[PDB]
């Protein structure tokens, strides 16, 4: 297939801490999607891609009813080494971080794989983790940090039926699960529930290390977020603590020209320096 | 420290039904006790290891019923000229050591193994006081690396006593009497299996026997070959 | 001996107070640490292995040790932080039928490695004479079953021991232990230390929405001032203890010692008596 | 036996402060009166050597 590129508007700023915070403005460092950013349009009208899992994802999901359901998030995909394999099965969620490689392919009745191998968790949570045009878009950040694999979550009704692109409007995401297994994670694979016996179109982002200053509610919840290196102007209300900036001059961050090549010049001088008549004599020295 | 009477003629193969008393307890464990024939000059032969199933040889001698807190082991009806001495073994606990009797003078009269694996030792002739001497049992059939064996000495008057027991490759378990003067070293694996004096206490005069099966745990190990003995001697 | 279990158990709270109070264990001594401090270090998973031995060979279980059965079917290595917890077992493990369920692997070449399981059955070959499967003057059954018997003494008896190794690799630690909980005191300045976050102040009863995800919670400017409680559902608020400034009004000490005292930030009922701005 | 070796006290000891202790440890609120019974030993145990 040939992936598309759609824009991906804001959204995916989720709660970086579980902090309460009422009417505030939070400059936050940490793995964000950068707004106006590209996202690929695979389509699922058949797609099985393996996609690099670089620091973390942003997944989507605009299926009716089940279509998108599970990941196969892993880093050889292989018998070798570990994997894991979060499905969303009838009303419930298996969680498990056992090493079973595959089957066939990533397919489904539990046909995505078949083996048998030693697991190290078995963490199976209960509550599922997921009106004519009234569709139902589900985001998920996909975050790996040293010993714990953070899963953000938000599940939205939209409503529009325009073309198939991510809608306009800034939407947190909660956390649902904390799993606190270790292990490395570097590609990742997704899969339909084909039960063959324009339908759904998932949307995969990449997280980068960027700040942003989000504004907080009186509630609790947070309302917008504005980023700090997409233009001028948000670099000037990040350096200002407020979103709402006079009329004038400001000095912002400085800016300098990364270096492109790197020469290392050493003399000619190419033989070899006397260590085995040294370090190893007759005898040795005295 | 068992309990053996001195001696047993009266009544010669009739009720003589010699035993060993002084257990006090249920034979521990596994309840396997051996009777061991001493004959002077050649090396002892195995006659009996538990209370029934006797191994292939004399059929005159059975019926070893555990009667109270005794092997009763009945010779009654075997023979009338028998010139040895009936040695019994029990107390089996873990890293107990002198499980051998008293010597009981069986002779119910008084007046009137070779070719199975191998049988060589160090002939050990005036032996110096001290020094380090070994002697070796090596067997061209059995294994003399992977079986469990074991060397037991015995001397004139007193009866025998376990010196020296060897697991397969992982235990160099030593006698109470040596207390730590003994150090068994094993020889190549393929060739044979010595062992070592380490400096005597003028104790070791006694002969030696080096036994291709255990004493106390004794396994079937399809036959009980044993071997001659040598004399120290030692000039002390 | 020969197979015995390795549960892997993870992600629990592991009381082990629990475990003087469920049988009358015999042997409880823990070589690695002490079973006050041990539960207050976090693990990341725990190795319970059970198997049931002879009373004599209870002495045998030791962090570096030879025997029939601690090089045999069961090594520990000198670095075993558990246990050596064990009971004696003989009163539904021994009925006169005939015990010929167990064994103890008499027969081996060489000594195991420390913590592996050896589960084989074929015949043991003493060398010197290919076995392809015979009972007969070189090659015998291996294994061996006890004689455990109910009319025995102490020290022959079926004595159940089970260990729990412990290990700490480069993975969060899931198995923590208990956790000791006090009582609740509300509307009085005094120390709290909710799920590591730990302070003073006086927590009080607030008004705040929290969302079902929060635990913690701060202010304008860097400053815990409300906490969700640990226990059932509540949102607490965590104001400072009573503190201030205090001043002294002296006219000297030339002409008299009266002085008074001036609290600043305070209503007159939290340190004549006045109540000024 | 020459080599003495306490163990786990109640509570964390002083600096340049003896500990010389000969009573019996005591878990929780439950005196073992003497004889060892559970949770409950001499903290003089001896160091073993070879
Ligand atoms: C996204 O990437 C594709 C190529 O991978 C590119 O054609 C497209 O223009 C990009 N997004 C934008 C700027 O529309
Ligand atoms: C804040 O919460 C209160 C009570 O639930 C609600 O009435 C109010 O509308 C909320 N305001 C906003 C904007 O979240
Ligand atoms: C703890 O147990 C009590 C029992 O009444 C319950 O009310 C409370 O909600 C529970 N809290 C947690 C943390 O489950």
């Amino acid at each position: 297939l040939p992936p598309a590129y759609t824009n991906s508007f804001t959204r995916g700023v989720y709660y970086p801490d579980k902090v309460f915070r009422s009417s505030v403005l939070h400059s936050t460092q940490d793995l964000f999607l950068p707004f106006f950013s590209n996202v690929t349009w695979f389509h699922v009208i058949f797609d099985n891609p393996v996609l690099p899992f670089n620091d973390g994802v942003y997944f989507a999901s605009i299926e009716k009813s089940n279509i998108i359901r599970g990941w196969i998030f892993g880093t050889t995909l292989d018998s070798k080494t570990q994997s894991l394999l979060i499905v969303n099965n009838a009303t419930n969620v298996v969680i498990k971080v056992c090493e079973f490689q595959f089957c066939n392919d990533p397919f489904l009745e539990f046909r995505v794989y078949s083996s048998a191998n030693n697991c190290t968790f078995e963490y199976v949570s209960q509550p599922f983790l997921m009106q004519g045009n009234f569709k139902n878009l589900r985001e998920f950040v996909f975050k790996n940090i040293d010993g714990y694999f953070k899963i953000y979550s938000k599940h939205t009704p939209i409503i529009v039926r325009e073309p198939e692109d991510l809608p306009q409007g800034f939407s947190a995401l909660e956390p649902l699960v904390d799993l606190p297994i270790g292990i490395n994670i570097t590609r990742f694979q997704t899969l339909l529930a084909l039960h063959r016996s324009g339908a759904a179109a998932y949307y995969v982002g990449y997280l980068q290390p960027r700040t942003f200053l989000l504004k907080y509610n009186e509630n609790g919840t947070i309302t917008d977020a504005v980023d700090c290196a997409l233009d001028p102007l948000s670099e000037t209300k990040c350096t200002l603590k407020s979103f709402t900036v006079e009329k004038g001059i400001y000095q912002t961050s400085n800016f300098r020209v990364q270096p492109t090549e790197s020469i290392v010049r050493f003399p000619n001088i190419t033989n070899l320096c006397p260590f085995d008549e040294v370090f190893n004599a007759t005898r040795f020295a005295s | 420290v068992l309990t053996q009477p001195p001696s047993a003629s009266g009544s010669p193969g009739q009720s003589v039904t010699i035993s060993c008393t002084g257990t006090s307890s249920d034979f521990g464990g596994y309840n396997s006790v051996s009777w061991y024939q001493q004959h002077p000059g050649k090396a002892p032969k195995l006659m009996i290891y538990e209370v029934s199933k006797r191994p292939s040889g004399v059929p005159d001698r059975f019926s070893g019923s555990k009667s109270g807190n005794t092997a009763s082991l009945t010779v009654s009806g075997l023979q009338a000229e028998d010139e040895a001495d009936y040695y019994c073994s029990s107390y089996a606990g873990s890293n107990n050591f002198d499980v051998f009797g008293t010597g009981t003078k069986v002779t119910v009269l008084g007046g009137g193994g070779g070719s199975e694996v191998q049988l060589v030792e160090s002939g050990g002739g005036l032996i110096q006081p001290g020094g380090s001497l070994r002697l070796s049992c090596a067997a061209s059939g059995f294994t003399v690396s992977s079986n469990y064996m074991s060397w037991v000495r015995q001397a004139p008057g007193k009866g025998l006593e376990w010196v020296s027991v060897i697991y397969s490759g992982g235990s160099t378990y030593y006698a109470d009497s040596v207390k730590g003067r003994f150090t068994i070293s094993r020889d190549n694996s393929e060739n044979t299996l010595y062992l070592q004096m380490n400096s005597l206490r003028a104790e070791d005069t006694a002969v030696y026997y080096c036994a291709r099966g255990e004493i106390q745990p004794y396994y079937y190990y399809g036959m009980d070959v044993w071997g001659q003995g040598t004399t120290v001697t030692v000039s002390s | 001996v020969y197979a015995w279990n390795r549960k892997r158990i993870s992600n629990c709270v592991a009381d082990y107070s629990v475990l003087y109070n469920l049988a009358p264990f015999f042997t409880f001594k823990c070589y690695g640490v002490s079973p006050t401090k041990l539960n207050d270090l976090c693990f990341t998973n725990v190795y319970a292995d059970s198997f049931v031995i002879r009373g004599d060979e209870v002495r045998q279980i030791a962090p570096g040790q030879t025997g029939n059965i601690a090089d045999y079917n069961y090594k520990l290595p000198d670095d075993f932080t558990g246990c050596v917890i064990a009971w004696n077992s003989n009163k539904l493990d021994s009925k006169v039928s005939g015990n010929y369920n167990y064994l103890y692997r008499l027969f081996r070449k060489s000594n195991l490695k420390p913590f592996e399981r050896d589960i084989s059955t074929e015949i043991y070959q003493a060398g010197n004479k290919p076995c392809n499967g015979v009972a007969g003057f070189n090659c015998y059954f291996p294994l061996r079953s006890y004689s455990f018997r109910p009319t025995y003494g102490v020290g022959h008896q079926p004595y159940r021991v089970v260990v729990l190794s412990f290990e700490l690799l480069h993975a969060p630690a899931t198995v923590c232990g208990p956790k000791k909980s006090t009582n609740l005191v509300k509307n009085k300045c005094v120390n709290f230390n909710f799920n590591g976050l730990k302070g003073t102040g006086v927590l009080t009863e607030s008004n705040k929405k929290f969302l079902p995800f929060q635990q913690f919670g701060r202010d304008i400017a860097d400053t815990t001032d409300a906490v969700r409680d640990p226990q059932t559902l509540e949102i607490l608020d965590i104001t400072p203890c009573s503190f201030g400034g205090v001043s002294v009004i002296t006219p000297g000490t030339n002409t008299s010692n009266q002085v008074a005292v001036l609290y600043q930030g305070v209503n007159c009922t939290e340190v004549n008596v006045f109540q000024t701005r």
